[PDB]
């Protein structure tokens, strides 16, 4: 990596001096004596890398983003000095990107990579990378011309293909996205050994019945991305109790067990009022895991933070909810009525994290025709009664009733995990 | 989009630095 000019060859001596305070960890008399550099020679293009990367450092061992922040701005006016190596304007917008991202200023990293695509056209690993920045701000269609781009020009690029076949896959292309997947996996290519495009790849395949499904769930087992061949989260706590099924003494919320199924006919009765005089409240399920049939849910809460106004049409409900912070205060849950109706098939799936549980209860049951399976086991509901699973191990439903059926989900927080955990994980 | 039931985002949870 050449990263000196001619004018930085000169004044090398003073350059690796700063580096070396840098190395050993000095990093405030590392940062000054850049800062000395910068001063003394403003249009080194080395100097002032070497200040955003104390600021990088800085930041790191003070943990501030405003730090960071002012390194991200100095990684840019490494790129507006003159007479600046390539490898070394391509590694400053690389980290100022890269940073971005850390910050959560997706827009900025966007524009970042977009000016990096600019300066090194025929880089395909920033157009690669640009192309990871547009799926971060949710931009599904450019990310696909991106990559669309990348595979004209390298057709095997393993990279490019897991992330197109990822989103082919979001856009329930499931047929096309599988040779994608499946290849792009294949590939070894660095960026593809990834829990994402296992996951995919199987449920891709299950879908349309092929029983090569579960040898990719084993292989993604034995390289450490799922827990297990049927559980299969991403957003894991290591060591939780993984069990498909649940007891109410086995999850210790025995009070909550109690309140709901003492209380059950109040919580159905706002739900069928809500279903009654305000069915919009009703949305439908859109995270793609119908084959068919209608499911839609009314949520009360998400991520730990009240619906205000859903629990306006279900105040008694949120009202006796709200005595239990095991499950009002999970950022990594909800409280929803759910509702499925006749013909509906709700494909195997997983969900995001294990550090949930996920209780129904009964409300408006059917005598037959409803039926969820967990793992190798499958169950029916009761009206007032409250089953319990996680739903990090795979889990499908089945309504074949002649009516409609609702139930009440609450999730809790995995009963092993400590408070300091539950305070510290992030909001799924 | 948010992780709600599925795995189906690219990200599931949100950045905002340490
Ligand atoms: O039966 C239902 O309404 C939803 C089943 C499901 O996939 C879940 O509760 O996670
Ligand atoms: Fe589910």
């Amino acid at each position: 990596p050449k990263l000196l000019n001619k004018f930085d060859k000169t004044i090398k001596a003073e350059l690796d001096a700063a580096e070396k305070l840098r190395k050993r960890g000095k990093i405030e008399e590392a940062v000054n004596a850049f800062k000395e550099l910068v001063r003394k020679y403003p249009q080194s293009p080395r100097a002032r890398y070497g200040k955003a990367q104390c600021e990088d450092d800085l930041a790191e061992k003070r943990r501030s983003n405003e730090v960071l922040r002012g390194a991200i701005e100095t990684y840019q006016e490494v790129a507006s000095l003159p007479d600046v190596p390539a490898d070394l304007l391509k590694l400053s917008l690389k980290r100022r990107s890269d940073r971005q991202q850390f910050l959560g200023h997706m827009r900025g990293s966007l524009l970042t990579l977009q000016r990096l695509v600019q300066l090194f056209p025929n880089d395909t690993s920033l157009k690669n990378d640009l192309g990871v920045g547009y799926l971060l701000i949710g931009d599904n269609d450019n990310a696909k011309k991106v990559y669309e781009e990348v595979l004209s020009v390298t057709p095997n690029d393993g990279f490019a293909k897991v992330h197109y076949g990822f989103i082919l896959k979001a856009q329930n292309k499931i047929a096309e996205s599988i040779p994608y997947l499946k290849e792009g996996i294949e590939s070894g290519d660095p960026g593809t050994d990834d829990g994402r495009f296992y996951f995919h790849l199987g449920d891709a395949m299950q879908r349309v019945g092929n029983k090569e499904a579960y040898k990719w769930y084993e292989l993604g087992h034995k390289r450490g991305h799922f827990a297990s061949v049927w559980q299969r989260s991403l957003y894991n706590v290591n060591g939780l109790k993984a069990q498909p099924w649940w007891t109410p003494k086995e999850t210790g919320y025995t009070e909550l067990v109690k309140s709901l199924e003492r209380n059950w006919k109040l919580i159905r009765d706002e739900g069928l009022a809500v279903m009654d005089k305000a069915k919009g409240l009703f949305l439908p399920e859109d995270e793609n895991l119908r084959e068919k049939g209608d499911w839609s849910q009314f949520t009360l809460w998400q991520q730990g933070r009240r619906n205000e106004n859903a629990c306006k049409g279900a105040p008694k409900t949120c009202t006796l909810l709200e005595k239990f912070p095991e499950t009002t205060g999970c950022r990594r849950g909800q409280i929803k009525y759910s509702i499925m109706h006749p013909g509906t098939h709700v494909w195997p799936h997983t969900g995001p994290t294990n550090c949930r549980l996920r209780m129904h209860l009964g409300l408006v049951i059917p005598k037959e025709g409803c039926k969820i399976r967990c793992a190798n086991e499958t169950k029916t509901w009761e009206e007032g009664k409250v089953l319990i699973f996680d739903d990090s191990f795979e889990h499908e439903v089945w309504q074949d009733a002649s009516s409609f059926r609702l139930i009440f989900i609450v999730d809790v927080w995995h009963p092993e995990l400590t408070p300091q955990q539950r305070r510290s994980l992030p909001a799924i | 989009g948010k992780c709600k039931d599925g795995l189906g985002e690219y990200t599931c949870t949100s950045l905002e630095g340490f």
